[PDB]
């Protein structure tokens, strides 16, 4: 399929107080017009820097989106994915630790 | 997808008594690649892993690594043979294992 | 460095 | 000592909101290094090194080839659409080429193109002539072989791609050979009467890298769910694989992570 | 060490529109194993893995059974193929994965 594959992670292993980024990664998929957004507690995350546009060598196209915050215990943050393919944004947890 | 030929693209059929290097492109590298031999009653045997870090593991039976040797060049496994034998031909055949998935390359037969 | 694309 | 210098071209009908329809980026040994679009209409470094060892009369150059590139796929994706017969709507091109100094000291080459996600046209690994993966291809091929491009972008891949990598390499030689070593963490999670344990690797460089899970001593195969190598912000890379078992059973499994920064393999384990 | 042969063992040759049972008995169960089928030609066409929890992974990444059905009973795997039709003709074999390792069970011909 040409829908995007998604995979939300942080730089470091997360540790609640400690600063880190947050990155979310969609890849695999065609055309290359996606929205990618970083949500904590369903609000965009400050700060967020969209990476430039690649794709593999089966010319599917990547995206990086990545924000520093500092992981709280009690905050949940997701990252919302809005592509042709899908009939509806898709929302991605992020397991902290 | 995936095929596995001999390096020189000009060579039709193996030669006795020398060097022989296949050559494997991989649509994905990340993961590495087995190689594996079919015979003329159509088993299976298995060669060798070529790991993304070039480390290779050969079976248990250990003789392989003292006659076939599999290394990275670039995006591509490569399958040596110091002396190409009566024993190494068959059909040759690269297997890539990405997540639960197997693909096969076209095999390459080495006869005559 | 980059270099320019032929025509089409 | 493998090198590969790389360049990639993207020209979009929708590109999405305020984003540019024509962007090329370029990757040495994989480290983007240069980067253009169709909204700043111009070359730009985006490593230290490729600033710090190149004058202003390179960017200019750069920036000109870029903006020529530009009016050039914007005819070339009209193009296209029109010989299928194409009014409108999100269509694409693609271009990848460049060139690989392998391990041997060997020299490859290659310069491929795509339209809608499908190839197009590309130059063959004899680098004699012009393959058309379609038939609206042929009209090019056809004007790319009377002009003489095979031989042109053959001279290119062979000569001018390699001895700027080489140029490349050596002011990039310090970033692009270090290493970087992975922090790595198990975790696990149970649910509906099975443990998931997860085993993440972060920042770890250069991007080759093998995370296995052992049960009892022993390398798990298909049974490992791996994501791939997927990037980070600053360069480094990322992976995780995870492995599902019985209820308990927690001691069996071990994370094993294999990188060029560790001189023996590191093992993991879970602690709950 | 592993076979992979017909549950039906008196049956010579799977049939049009019907299912088909196969049996796979590896030396190894802890780990899963994988059906693969050959046609003809030789091409090796990957049809599933069985985990050593049943569960089962199809090609294009997919869990559902649209054709065939993987399962795991005692010591053996188990693919049944729905609806055998023509183009499910050739050679299927049971792969074994143990530490970076390919085992092969001998090919079964299923053919009309």
């Amino acid at each position: 399929d040409l829908t995007p594959k998604v995979q939300v992670y942080s730089r470091f292993p997360a540790s609640a107080g400690t600063k880190n980024v947050l990155n979310c990664f969609a890849a695999g998929f065609h055309p290359p017009k996606i929205s990618i957004t970083l949500m904590k507690d369903g609000v965009p995350m400050e700060g967020a820097q969209y990476s430039d546009m690649s794709f593999n060598d089966d010319w599917t196209f990547q995206r990086l989106v990545h924000a520093d915050f500092t992981p709280s215990s009690g905050s949940t943050y997701a990252c919302k994915v809005e592509h042709e393919t899908l009939k509806e944004p898709q929302v991605y947890k992020w397991d902290p630790e | 997808t995936m095929e596995a030929r001999f390096l020189n693209r000009n060579m039709k059929h193996p030669q006795e008594g020398q060097p022989l290097e296949l050559e494997c492109m991989p649509f994905n590298i990340d993961n590495g690649v087995s190689w594996i031999r079919q015979d003329k009653d159509g088993k299976l045997h298995f060669i060798v892993y070529i790991s993304p870090l070039s480390r290779t593991a050969f079976p248990r039976n250990e003789r392989t690594s003292s006659q076939f040797e599999g290394s990275k060049q670039g995006s591509s496994f490569r399958l040596v043979v110091k002396n190409f034998r009566a024993q190494d031909q068959g059909t040759y055949f690269c297997i890539a294992n990405i997540n639960q998935m197997l693909y096969f390359s076209s095999g390459q037969p080495a006869f005559f | 460095i980059d270099w320019f694309d032929g025509k089409e | 000592e493998l090198h590969t210098l790389r360049y990639i071209r993207t020209a979009m009908t929708d590109p999405g909101p305020g984003q540019p329809w024509f962007v090329t980026v370029g990757y040495v040994d994989g480290e983007l290094f240069v980067h253009y679009n169709s909204t700043a209409r111009r070359y730009v470094p985006r490593t230290e090194w490729i600033a710090a060892n190149t004058d202003q009369q390179y960017w200019d150059g750069q920036t000109q080839i870029g903006q020529l590139n530009e009016q050039i796929n914007r005819e070339n994706l009209g193009i296209r659409q029109r010989r299928y017969n194409q009014t409108g709507g999100s269509h694409t091109v693609q271009w990848m080429f460049g060139c690989d100094i392998l391990e041997d000291g060997t020299i490859r080459g290659y310069r491929q193109s795509a339209y809608d996600g499908r190839d197009f046209i590309a130059l063959d690994k004899d680098m004699k002539t012009f393959t058309a993966a379609v038939p609206e291809a042929v009209p090019t091929k056809r004007k790319w072989e009377e002009e003489s491009e095979p031989e042109r972008w053959k001279n290119y891949l062979e000569e001018t791609c390699v001895e700027w990598l080489r140029r490349y390499v050596e002011y990039g030689k310090a970033e692009l050979g270090r290493r970087e070593r992975p922090e790595v963490r198990v975790w696990g999670k149970e649910a509906d009467g099975i443990l998931t344990l997860s085993c993440r690797a972060h920042g770890f460089y250069p991007r080759p890298i093998v995370v296995s899970w052992l049960k009892d001593g022993a390398v798990r195969g298909q049974d490992a769910h791996s994501g791939g190598i997927v990037p980070n912000g600053d360069g480094t890379y990322h992976t995780w694989v995870t492995i599902e078992a019985q209820p308990g059973d927690g001691d069996k499994y071990q994370c094993r992570v294999e990188h060029a920064s560790l001189p023996q393999p590191g093992l993991y384990s879970w602690k709950l």
